[PDB]
Protein backbone atom coordinates (compact mmCIF):
# COMPACT_ATOMS: atom_id res chain seq x y z
CA UNK A 1 0.00 0.00 0.00
CA UNK A 2 2.46 2.62 -1.24
CA UNK A 3 1.55 5.23 -3.83
CA UNK A 4 4.97 5.99 -5.34
CA UNK A 5 7.19 3.13 -6.39
CA UNK A 6 10.73 4.44 -7.20
CA UNK A 7 10.32 3.79 -10.94
CA UNK A 8 7.78 6.55 -11.48
CA UNK A 9 10.12 8.72 -9.41
CA UNK A 10 13.15 7.75 -11.52
CA UNK A 11 11.35 8.72 -14.73
CA UNK A 12 10.46 12.03 -13.06
CA UNK A 13 14.20 12.70 -12.80
CA UNK A 14 14.94 11.31 -16.28
CA UNK A 15 12.49 13.77 -17.85
CA UNK A 16 14.38 16.74 -16.36
CA UNK A 17 18.00 15.81 -17.06
CA UNK A 18 18.62 12.24 -18.28
CA UNK A 19 22.25 12.17 -17.02
CA UNK A 20 21.30 12.77 -13.38
CA UNK A 21 21.07 10.36 -10.44
CA UNK A 22 19.57 10.69 -6.99
CA UNK A 23 21.03 9.22 -3.84
CA UNK A 24 19.13 6.85 -1.52
CA UNK A 25 19.28 9.67 1.03
CA UNK A 26 17.47 11.87 -1.51
CA UNK A 27 15.11 9.15 -2.80
CA UNK A 28 13.96 8.20 0.72
CA UNK A 29 13.23 11.91 1.31
CA UNK A 30 11.56 12.54 -2.09
CA UNK A 31 9.21 9.65 -1.16
CA UNK A 32 8.62 11.07 2.38
CA UNK A 33 7.84 14.57 0.93
CA UNK A 34 5.25 13.09 -1.51
CA UNK A 35 3.34 11.09 1.18
CA UNK A 36 3.55 14.00 3.70
CA UNK A 37 1.91 16.37 1.16
CA UNK A 38 -0.82 13.87 0.23
CA UNK A 39 -1.72 13.97 3.93
CA UNK A 40 -1.86 17.77 4.24
CA UNK A 41 -3.99 18.17 1.09
CA UNK A 42 -6.53 15.64 2.33
CA UNK A 43 -6.59 16.70 6.00
CA UNK A 44 -7.43 20.26 4.89
CA UNK A 45 -9.83 19.24 2.10
CA UNK A 46 -11.97 16.99 4.31
CA UNK A 47 -12.84 19.94 6.53
CA UNK A 48 -13.99 21.93 3.49
CA UNK A 49 -16.25 18.99 2.64
CA UNK A 50 -17.32 18.82 6.30
CA UNK A 51 -18.18 22.54 6.12
CA UNK A 52 -20.40 21.78 3.06
CA UNK A 53 -22.39 19.45 5.40
CA UNK A 54 -21.58 16.70 2.90
CA UNK A 55 -19.84 13.31 3.26
CA UNK A 56 -18.33 13.07 -0.27
CA UNK A 57 -14.97 14.66 -1.21
CA UNK A 58 -15.68 16.47 -4.53
CA UNK A 59 -12.98 18.03 -6.76
CA UNK A 60 -14.23 21.51 -5.87
CA UNK A 61 -12.51 21.51 -2.45
CA UNK A 62 -9.25 19.91 -3.47
CA UNK A 63 -9.18 22.88 -5.87
CA UNK A 64 -9.64 25.51 -3.16
CA UNK A 65 -6.82 24.23 -0.96
CA UNK A 66 -4.19 23.96 -3.72
CA UNK A 67 -5.04 27.35 -5.23
CA UNK A 68 -5.12 29.30 -1.97
CA UNK A 69 -2.06 27.72 -0.33
CA UNK A 70 0.07 25.72 -2.76
CA UNK A 71 -0.40 27.89 -5.92
CA UNK A 72 -1.50 24.99 -8.14
CA UNK A 73 -4.17 25.08 -10.83
CA UNK A 74 -4.68 21.60 -12.30
CA UNK A 75 -6.23 22.39 -15.71
CA UNK A 76 -8.02 19.45 -17.26
CA UNK A 77 -11.05 19.05 -14.99
CA UNK A 78 -13.38 22.03 -15.46
CA UNK A 79 -15.67 23.79 -12.99
CA UNK A 80 -19.12 25.33 -12.96
CA UNK A 81 -19.61 28.87 -14.22
CA UNK A 82 -18.38 31.34 -11.62
CA UNK A 83 -21.13 33.59 -10.22
CA UNK A 84 -21.03 37.36 -10.89
CA UNK A 85 -18.19 38.71 -8.76
CA UNK A 86 -19.37 40.77 -5.82
CA UNK A 87 -16.95 43.67 -5.54
CA UNK A 88 -17.57 45.73 -2.39
CA UNK A 89 -20.22 45.04 0.25
CA UNK A 90 -18.95 48.08 2.21
CA UNK A 91 -21.43 48.55 5.08
CA UNK A 92 -23.19 51.76 6.17
CA UNK A 93 -21.15 51.94 9.39
CA UNK A 94 -17.94 52.11 7.36
CA UNK A 95 -19.50 54.64 4.97
CA UNK A 96 -20.21 56.95 7.93
CA UNK A 97 -17.02 56.44 9.97
CA UNK A 98 -14.77 56.99 6.94
CA UNK A 99 -16.87 60.09 6.19
CA UNK A 100 -15.53 61.43 9.51
CA UNK A 101 -11.84 60.99 8.68
CA UNK A 102 -12.28 63.37 5.74
CA UNK A 103 -14.52 65.76 7.71
CA UNK A 104 -11.73 66.49 10.21
CA UNK A 105 -8.98 66.50 7.57
CA UNK A 106 -10.27 69.18 5.18
CA UNK A 107 -12.88 70.85 7.42
CA UNK B 1 -20.62 22.99 -18.08
CA UNK B 2 -20.46 21.96 -21.75
CA UNK B 3 -17.46 22.81 -24.00
CA UNK B 4 -17.97 26.23 -25.71
CA UNK B 5 -14.49 26.06 -27.36
CA UNK B 6 -14.22 22.51 -28.80
CA UNK B 7 -14.12 23.16 -32.56
CA UNK B 8 -12.48 26.60 -32.42
CA UNK B 9 -9.52 25.44 -30.33
CA UNK B 10 -8.69 22.59 -32.71
CA UNK B 11 -8.08 25.11 -35.49
CA UNK B 12 -5.85 27.14 -33.18
CA UNK B 13 -3.63 24.23 -32.08
CA UNK B 14 -3.12 23.38 -35.76
CA UNK B 15 -2.21 27.05 -36.19
CA UNK B 16 0.69 26.69 -33.73
CA UNK B 17 2.07 23.36 -34.93
CA UNK B 18 0.19 20.60 -33.08
CA UNK B 19 -1.60 18.37 -35.67
CA UNK B 20 -4.63 18.34 -37.90
CA UNK B 21 -6.26 15.94 -35.38
CA UNK B 22 -5.41 16.73 -31.75
CA UNK B 23 -6.43 14.50 -28.87
CA UNK B 24 -9.71 15.12 -27.07
CA UNK B 25 -8.06 15.24 -23.63
CA UNK B 26 -5.67 17.95 -24.87
CA UNK B 27 -8.51 20.22 -25.97
CA UNK B 28 -10.05 19.31 -22.60
CA UNK B 29 -7.04 20.96 -20.95
CA UNK B 30 -6.81 24.02 -23.21
CA UNK B 31 -10.52 24.79 -22.91
CA UNK B 32 -10.17 25.06 -19.12
CA UNK B 33 -7.09 27.28 -19.34
CA UNK B 34 -8.95 29.88 -21.41
CA UNK B 35 -12.00 30.03 -19.11
CA UNK B 36 -9.68 30.57 -16.15
CA UNK B 37 -7.58 33.09 -18.10
CA UNK B 38 -10.66 35.16 -18.95
CA UNK B 39 -11.83 34.82 -15.33
CA UNK B 40 -8.43 35.70 -13.81
CA UNK B 41 -8.17 38.73 -16.08
CA UNK B 42 -11.71 39.96 -15.29
CA UNK B 43 -11.73 39.38 -11.52
CA UNK B 44 -8.55 41.45 -11.29
CA UNK B 45 -9.81 44.01 -13.84
CA UNK B 46 -12.91 45.00 -11.83
CA UNK B 47 -10.78 46.35 -8.97
CA UNK B 48 -8.36 48.44 -11.05
CA UNK B 49 -9.42 51.76 -12.58
CA UNK B 50 -13.05 51.47 -11.48
CA UNK B 51 -15.53 48.71 -10.63
CA UNK B 52 -16.49 48.25 -14.29
CA UNK B 53 -14.76 46.64 -17.27
CA UNK B 54 -13.46 49.43 -19.51
CA UNK B 55 -10.65 48.33 -21.85
CA UNK B 56 -8.20 50.98 -20.60
CA UNK B 57 -7.33 48.60 -17.75
CA UNK B 58 -7.11 45.44 -19.86
CA UNK B 59 -3.99 47.00 -21.41
CA UNK B 60 -2.35 47.48 -18.01
CA UNK B 61 -1.85 43.79 -17.14
CA UNK B 62 -0.22 42.99 -20.48
CA UNK B 63 2.80 45.19 -19.85
CA UNK B 64 5.46 43.95 -17.35
CA UNK B 65 4.18 40.33 -17.66
CA UNK B 66 4.55 39.39 -21.36
CA UNK B 67 5.16 41.89 -24.19
CA UNK B 68 3.55 39.66 -26.83
CA UNK B 69 0.09 40.22 -25.33
CA UNK B 70 0.74 43.98 -25.45
CA UNK B 71 2.20 44.11 -28.96
CA UNK B 72 -0.81 42.11 -30.21
CA UNK B 73 -3.41 44.31 -28.50
CA UNK B 74 -2.01 47.52 -30.02
CA UNK B 75 -2.50 45.91 -33.43
CA UNK B 76 -6.14 45.00 -32.78
CA UNK B 77 -6.91 48.54 -31.58
CA UNK B 78 -5.11 50.25 -34.46
CA UNK B 79 -6.70 48.03 -37.13
CA UNK B 80 -10.19 48.76 -35.78
CA UNK B 81 -9.82 52.31 -37.09
CA UNK B 82 -8.25 51.32 -40.41
CA UNK B 83 -11.22 48.98 -40.98
CA UNK B 84 -13.75 51.74 -40.33
CA UNK B 85 -11.77 54.22 -42.45
CA UNK B 86 -12.27 51.88 -45.42
CA UNK B 87 -16.05 52.31 -45.13
CA UNK C 1 26.12 33.65 -19.97
CA UNK C 2 23.91 36.75 -19.75
CA UNK C 3 25.12 37.80 -16.29
CA UNK C 4 28.64 38.54 -17.53
CA UNK C 5 27.71 40.32 -20.77
CA UNK C 6 25.21 42.48 -18.87
CA UNK C 7 28.02 43.63 -16.57
CA UNK C 8 29.78 45.37 -19.46
CA UNK C 9 26.64 47.52 -19.80
CA UNK C 10 27.06 48.48 -16.12
CA UNK C 11 30.42 50.26 -16.34
CA UNK C 12 28.66 53.41 -17.60
CA UNK C 13 25.83 53.23 -15.05
CA UNK C 14 25.77 54.64 -11.53
CA UNK C 15 22.93 53.60 -9.20
CA UNK C 16 21.15 55.90 -6.79
CA UNK C 17 21.79 53.66 -3.76
CA UNK C 18 25.41 54.29 -2.71
CA UNK C 19 27.98 51.54 -2.33
CA UNK C 20 28.43 52.09 1.41
CA UNK C 21 24.69 51.63 2.01
CA UNK C 22 24.50 48.45 -0.06
CA UNK C 23 27.89 47.25 1.20
CA UNK C 24 26.56 47.50 4.76
CA UNK C 25 23.35 45.55 4.10
CA UNK C 26 25.42 42.74 2.61
CA UNK C 27 27.50 42.77 5.81
CA UNK C 28 24.40 42.09 7.91
CA UNK C 29 23.44 39.42 5.37
CA UNK C 30 26.70 37.54 5.80
CA UNK C 31 29.62 38.66 3.64
CA UNK C 32 31.99 41.54 3.00
CA UNK C 33 31.66 42.46 -0.67
CA UNK C 34 35.20 42.58 -2.05
CA UNK C 35 34.47 43.19 -5.74
CA UNK C 36 32.74 46.59 -6.15
CA UNK C 37 30.87 45.36 -9.24
CA UNK C 38 28.75 43.01 -7.12
CA UNK C 39 27.72 46.04 -5.05
CA UNK C 40 26.75 47.79 -8.29
CA UNK C 41 24.54 44.82 -9.25
CA UNK C 42 22.61 44.22 -6.03
CA UNK C 43 21.99 47.96 -5.72
CA UNK C 44 20.73 48.21 -9.31
CA UNK C 45 18.47 45.17 -8.89
CA UNK C 46 17.04 46.75 -5.74
CA UNK C 47 16.71 50.17 -7.38
CA UNK C 48 14.69 48.55 -10.18
CA UNK C 49 12.38 47.00 -7.56
CA UNK C 50 11.52 50.40 -6.07
CA UNK C 51 11.26 51.97 -9.54
CA UNK C 52 8.44 49.58 -10.50
CA UNK C 53 6.42 49.94 -7.30
CA UNK C 54 6.62 53.73 -7.53
CA UNK C 55 5.70 53.50 -11.23
CA UNK C 56 2.73 51.15 -10.86
CA UNK C 57 1.45 53.52 -8.18
CA UNK C 58 1.74 56.37 -10.68
CA UNK C 59 -0.29 54.55 -13.32
CA UNK C 60 -2.75 53.67 -10.56
CA UNK C 61 -3.04 57.40 -9.85
CA UNK C 62 -3.30 58.38 -13.54
CA UNK C 63 -6.10 55.81 -13.98
CA UNK C 64 -8.52 57.70 -11.71
CA UNK C 65 -9.21 60.47 -14.23
CA UNK C 66 -6.08 66.15 -10.23
CA UNK C 67 -3.62 66.10 -13.13
CA UNK C 68 -1.20 68.68 -11.69
CA UNK C 69 0.68 67.19 -8.72
CA UNK C 70 0.71 63.46 -7.95
CA UNK C 71 0.89 62.63 -4.23
CA UNK C 72 2.23 59.21 -3.18
CA UNK C 73 -0.77 58.44 -0.99
CA UNK C 74 -1.24 54.99 0.58
CA UNK C 75 -4.33 54.50 -1.63
CA UNK C 76 -2.03 54.21 -4.67
CA UNK C 77 0.86 52.33 -3.05
CA UNK C 78 -1.13 49.58 -1.29
CA UNK C 79 -2.65 48.08 -4.49
CA UNK C 80 0.69 48.62 -6.25
CA UNK C 81 2.57 46.60 -3.63
CA UNK C 82 0.22 43.60 -3.79
CA UNK C 83 1.40 42.74 -7.32
CA UNK C 84 4.68 41.84 -5.62
CA UNK C 85 4.94 40.04 -2.31
CA UNK C 86 4.23 43.00 -0.03
CA UNK C 87 0.79 42.86 1.58
CA UNK C 88 0.30 45.84 3.86
CA UNK C 89 -3.00 46.31 5.70
CA UNK C 90 -3.20 49.61 7.53
CA UNK C 91 -6.03 50.33 9.97
CA UNK C 92 -8.22 53.39 10.16
CA UNK C 93 -10.71 54.77 12.72
CA UNK C 94 -9.54 53.14 15.94
CA UNK C 95 -12.67 52.97 18.08
CA UNK D 1 -24.94 42.29 -46.84
CA UNK D 2 -21.50 41.35 -48.20
CA UNK D 3 -19.97 41.42 -44.70
CA UNK D 4 -22.70 39.20 -43.22
CA UNK D 5 -22.41 36.13 -45.47
CA UNK D 6 -18.63 36.19 -45.97
CA UNK D 7 -17.91 36.16 -42.23
CA UNK D 8 -19.22 32.60 -41.87
CA UNK D 9 -17.10 31.35 -44.79
CA UNK D 10 -13.85 31.86 -42.88
CA UNK D 11 -15.21 29.50 -40.20
CA UNK D 12 -17.01 26.98 -42.44
CA UNK D 13 -13.70 25.82 -43.92
CA UNK D 14 -12.46 25.62 -40.29
CA UNK D 15 -14.73 22.58 -39.82
CA UNK D 16 -13.90 20.63 -43.01
CA UNK D 17 -10.08 20.49 -42.99
CA UNK D 18 -8.94 20.35 -39.35
CA UNK D 19 -10.22 17.73 -36.93
CA UNK D 20 -11.64 15.06 -39.22
CA UNK D 21 -11.35 12.12 -36.82
CA UNK D 22 -11.67 12.50 -33.06
CA UNK D 23 -8.94 10.77 -31.06
CA UNK D 24 -8.34 9.97 -27.39
CA UNK D 25 -5.46 8.89 -25.18
CA UNK D 26 -4.73 6.72 -22.14
CA UNK E 1 -5.67 56.44 23.29
CA UNK E 2 -8.55 54.32 22.02
CA UNK E 3 -10.06 51.51 24.07
CA UNK E 4 -7.96 48.87 22.29
CA UNK E 5 -4.68 50.73 22.78
CA UNK E 6 -5.60 51.16 26.45
CA UNK E 7 -6.06 47.37 26.52
CA UNK E 8 -2.85 46.66 24.58
CA UNK E 9 -0.78 48.23 27.37
CA UNK E 10 -2.61 45.99 29.85
CA UNK E 11 -1.60 42.88 27.89
CA UNK E 12 2.09 43.81 27.85
CA UNK E 13 1.96 44.78 31.54
CA UNK E 14 0.42 41.37 32.31
CA UNK E 15 3.52 39.84 30.70
CA UNK E 16 7.04 40.62 31.88
CA UNK E 17 7.10 43.85 29.87
CA UNK E 18 7.24 46.92 32.10
CA UNK E 19 9.49 49.14 29.95
CA UNK E 20 8.65 49.24 26.24
CA UNK E 21 9.04 51.71 23.41
CA UNK E 22 5.91 53.79 22.69
CA UNK E 23 6.05 52.64 19.04
CA UNK E 24 5.22 49.09 20.18
CA UNK E 25 1.54 49.85 20.86
CA UNK E 26 1.18 51.24 17.34
CA UNK E 27 2.79 48.04 16.06
CA UNK E 28 0.68 45.61 18.11
CA UNK E 29 -2.49 47.29 16.79
CA UNK E 30 -1.41 46.88 13.16
CA UNK E 31 -0.74 43.20 13.78
CA UNK E 32 -4.11 42.83 15.50
CA UNK E 33 -5.84 44.54 12.58
CA UNK E 34 -4.02 42.45 9.98
CA UNK E 35 -4.89 39.21 11.79
CA UNK E 36 -8.65 39.66 12.13
CA UNK E 37 -8.89 40.93 8.54
CA UNK E 38 -7.04 37.81 7.38
CA UNK E 39 -9.22 35.41 9.37
CA UNK E 40 -12.33 37.19 8.09
CA UNK E 41 -10.78 37.05 4.62
CA UNK E 42 -10.68 33.25 4.82
CA UNK E 43 -14.02 33.12 6.64
CA UNK E 44 -15.67 34.73 3.62
CA UNK E 45 -14.02 32.28 1.22
CA UNK E 46 -15.36 29.38 3.28
CA UNK E 47 -18.88 30.80 3.58
CA UNK E 48 -19.18 30.98 -0.20
CA UNK E 49 -17.69 27.49 -0.56
CA UNK E 50 -20.47 26.02 1.59
CA UNK E 51 -22.84 28.42 -0.26
CA UNK E 52 -24.41 30.30 2.65
CA UNK E 53 -25.47 33.93 2.94
CA UNK E 54 -23.72 35.37 5.99
CA UNK E 55 -20.50 34.51 7.83
CA UNK E 56 -21.47 32.18 10.67
CA UNK E 57 -19.35 31.24 13.67
CA UNK E 58 -18.42 27.84 12.25
CA UNK E 59 -16.78 29.61 9.30
CA UNK E 60 -14.62 31.76 11.57
CA UNK E 61 -13.85 28.67 13.68
CA UNK E 62 -12.52 26.91 10.58
CA UNK E 63 -10.65 30.02 9.40
CA UNK E 64 -8.84 30.17 12.74
CA UNK E 65 -7.84 26.49 12.67
CA UNK E 66 -6.95 26.29 8.96
CA UNK E 67 -4.35 29.06 9.27
CA UNK E 68 -2.57 27.93 12.42
CA UNK E 69 -0.26 25.78 10.26
CA UNK E 70 1.13 28.27 7.71
CA UNK E 71 0.74 31.71 9.28
CA UNK E 72 1.73 30.66 12.82
CA UNK E 73 3.59 27.36 12.51
CA UNK E 74 4.97 26.05 15.77
CA UNK E 75 8.30 24.79 17.09
CA UNK E 76 8.24 20.97 17.16
CA UNK E 77 6.28 19.31 19.98
CA UNK E 78 7.74 17.62 23.03
CA UNK E 79 6.54 14.15 22.02
CA UNK E 80 8.46 14.43 18.72
CA UNK E 81 11.72 15.86 20.10
CA UNK E 82 11.93 13.00 22.62
CA UNK E 83 11.63 10.31 19.94
CA UNK E 84 14.16 11.99 17.65
CA UNK E 85 16.64 12.32 20.52
CA UNK E 86 16.32 8.86 22.05
CA UNK E 87 17.36 7.14 18.83
CA UNK E 88 20.18 9.65 18.34
CA UNK E 89 21.25 9.20 21.98
CA UNK E 90 21.73 5.43 21.59
CA UNK E 91 24.60 5.20 19.13
CA UNK E 92 27.91 5.30 21.03
CA UNK E 93 30.39 8.12 20.91
CA UNK E 94 33.18 7.32 18.42
CA UNK E 95 36.86 7.24 19.29
CA UNK E 96 39.42 9.87 18.30
CA UNK E 97 42.49 9.41 16.13
CA UNK E 98 45.64 10.57 17.99
CA UNK E 99 47.17 13.03 15.50
CA UNK E 100 44.81 14.40 12.85
CA UNK E 101 45.75 18.10 13.03
CA UNK E 102 42.71 20.29 12.47
CA UNK E 103 39.68 18.10 13.13
CA UNK E 104 36.96 18.98 10.62
CA UNK E 105 34.06 17.37 8.72
CA UNK E 106 34.51 16.09 5.15
CA UNK E 107 35.16 18.75 2.53
CA UNK E 108 31.58 18.96 1.22
CA UNK E 109 30.26 20.05 4.64
CA UNK E 110 32.92 22.62 5.57
CA UNK E 111 33.35 26.14 4.20
CA UNK E 112 36.95 25.62 3.07
CA UNK E 113 36.99 26.15 -0.70
CA UNK E 114 39.28 27.85 -3.26
CA UNK E 115 36.94 30.91 -3.25
CA UNK E 116 37.52 32.51 -6.65
CA UNK E 117 36.89 36.04 -7.92
CA UNK E 118 36.58 37.82 -11.26
CA UNK E 119 39.58 39.12 -13.18
CA UNK E 120 39.12 42.91 -13.04
CA UNK E 121 39.93 43.46 -16.70
CA UNK F 1 5.35 24.38 -49.11
CA UNK F 2 1.83 22.90 -49.20
CA UNK F 3 1.44 22.27 -45.45
CA UNK F 4 3.05 25.55 -44.34
CA UNK F 5 0.50 27.46 -46.42
CA UNK F 6 -2.35 25.49 -44.85
CA UNK F 7 -0.88 25.96 -41.36
CA UNK F 8 -0.43 29.71 -41.89
CA UNK F 9 -4.08 29.84 -42.98
CA UNK F 10 -5.23 28.33 -39.68
CA UNK F 11 -2.84 30.50 -37.65
CA UNK F 12 -4.60 33.66 -38.86
CA UNK F 13 -8.22 32.71 -39.61
CA UNK F 14 -8.92 30.97 -36.29
CA UNK F 15 -10.57 32.93 -33.48
CA UNK F 16 -12.85 32.53 -30.51
CA UNK F 17 -16.37 33.74 -31.40
CA UNK F 18 -17.34 37.18 -30.13
CA UNK F 19 -20.93 36.02 -29.54
CA UNK F 20 -19.78 33.68 -26.74
CA UNK F 21 -17.03 35.64 -24.97
CA UNK F 22 -19.39 38.61 -24.63
CA UNK F 23 -21.74 36.09 -23.02
CA UNK F 24 -18.84 34.77 -20.92
CA UNK F 25 -17.47 38.10 -19.64
CA UNK F 26 -20.93 39.50 -18.84
CA UNK F 27 -21.57 36.48 -16.61
CA UNK F 28 -18.62 37.69 -14.51
CA UNK F 29 -19.20 41.46 -14.45
CA UNK F 30 -22.96 41.45 -13.94
CA UNK F 31 -24.19 44.23 -16.22
CA UNK F 32 -22.46 44.91 -19.57
CA UNK F 33 -19.18 45.31 -21.45
CA UNK F 34 -18.22 47.08 -24.68
CA UNK F 35 -17.24 45.86 -28.13
CA UNK F 36 -13.65 47.07 -27.81
CA UNK F 37 -13.27 44.97 -24.65
CA UNK F 38 -14.45 41.78 -26.37
CA UNK F 39 -12.18 42.51 -29.35
CA UNK F 40 -9.15 42.74 -27.06
CA UNK F 41 -10.13 39.87 -24.75
CA UNK F 42 -10.66 37.57 -27.74
CA UNK F 43 -7.19 38.56 -28.94
CA UNK F 44 -5.22 38.09 -25.73
CA UNK F 45 -6.64 34.58 -25.31
CA UNK F 46 -5.31 33.64 -28.75
CA UNK F 47 -1.84 34.79 -27.67
CA UNK F 48 -2.25 32.81 -24.44
CA UNK F 49 -3.15 29.64 -26.36
CA UNK F 50 -0.14 30.35 -28.55
CA UNK F 51 1.89 30.78 -25.37
CA UNK F 52 0.98 27.24 -24.26
CA UNK F 53 1.06 25.27 -27.53
CA UNK F 54 4.37 26.80 -28.64
CA UNK F 55 5.73 25.85 -25.21
CA UNK F 56 3.98 22.46 -24.99
CA UNK F 57 5.74 21.60 -28.25
CA UNK F 58 8.99 22.49 -26.49
CA UNK F 59 8.15 19.93 -23.79
CA UNK F 60 7.44 17.31 -26.46
CA UNK F 61 10.63 18.10 -28.38
CA UNK F 62 12.64 17.93 -25.13
CA UNK F 63 11.30 14.47 -24.31
CA UNK F 64 11.36 11.62 -26.81
CA UNK F 65 7.86 11.90 -28.28
CA UNK F 66 6.19 12.94 -31.56
CA UNK F 67 3.89 15.89 -32.64
CA UNK F 68 0.51 14.43 -31.36
CA UNK F 69 0.14 16.26 -28.02
CA UNK F 70 -0.65 14.08 -25.00
CA UNK F 71 -1.86 15.74 -21.78
CA UNK F 72 1.56 14.96 -20.26
CA UNK F 73 2.99 17.77 -22.38
CA UNK F 74 0.07 20.03 -21.41
CA UNK F 75 0.21 19.78 -17.61
CA UNK F 76 3.97 20.28 -17.93
CA UNK F 77 3.28 23.31 -20.13
CA UNK F 78 1.21 25.02 -17.43
CA UNK F 79 3.83 24.06 -14.82
CA UNK F 80 6.73 25.70 -16.67
CA UNK F 81 4.66 28.77 -17.54
CA UNK F 82 3.57 29.28 -13.93
CA UNK F 83 7.15 29.15 -12.64
CA UNK F 84 7.96 32.11 -14.92
CA UNK F 85 4.92 34.04 -13.66
CA UNK F 86 3.07 33.83 -16.98
CA UNK F 87 -0.09 32.22 -15.60
CA UNK F 88 -1.81 34.62 -13.17
CA UNK F 89 -3.67 33.33 -10.10
CA UNK F 90 -5.50 35.94 -8.04
CA UNK F 91 -6.32 33.52 -5.20
CA UNK F 92 -2.78 32.93 -3.88
CA UNK F 93 -1.61 35.82 -1.68
CA UNK F 94 2.13 35.54 -2.24
CA UNK F 95 4.84 36.76 0.15
CA UNK F 96 8.44 37.44 -0.90
CA UNK F 97 9.96 38.39 2.48
CA UNK F 98 10.62 35.52 4.87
Amino acid sequence: NQVLTKKKLQDLVREVDPNEQLDEDVEEMLLQIADDFIESVVTAACQLARHRKSSTLEVKDVQLHLERQWNMWIPGFGSEEIRPYKKACTTEAHKQRMALIRKTTKK
Amino acid sequence: RKRLFSKELRCMMYGFGDDQNPYTESVDILEDLVIEFITEMTHKAMSIGRQGRVQVEDIVFLIRKDPRKFARVKDLLTMNEELKRAR
Amino acid sequence: TPLVDFLMQLEDYTPTIPDAVTGYYLNRAGFEASDPRIIRLISLAAQKFISDIANDALQHCKMKGKDRKYTLTMEDLTPALSEYGINVKKPHYFT
Amino acid sequence: VNLSEESARILATNSELVGTLTRSCK
Amino acid sequence: MPKDAQMMAQILKDMGITEYEPRVINQMLEFAFRYVTTILDDAKIYSSHAKKATVDADDVRLAIQCRADQSFTSPPPRDFLLDIARQRNQTPLPLIKPYSGPRLPPDRYCLTAPNYRLKSL
Amino acid sequence: SEEQLNRYEMYRRSAFPKAAIKRLIQSITGTSVSQNVVIAMSGISKVFVGEVVEEALDVCEKWGEMPPLQPKHMREAVRRLKSKGQIPNSKHKKIIFF
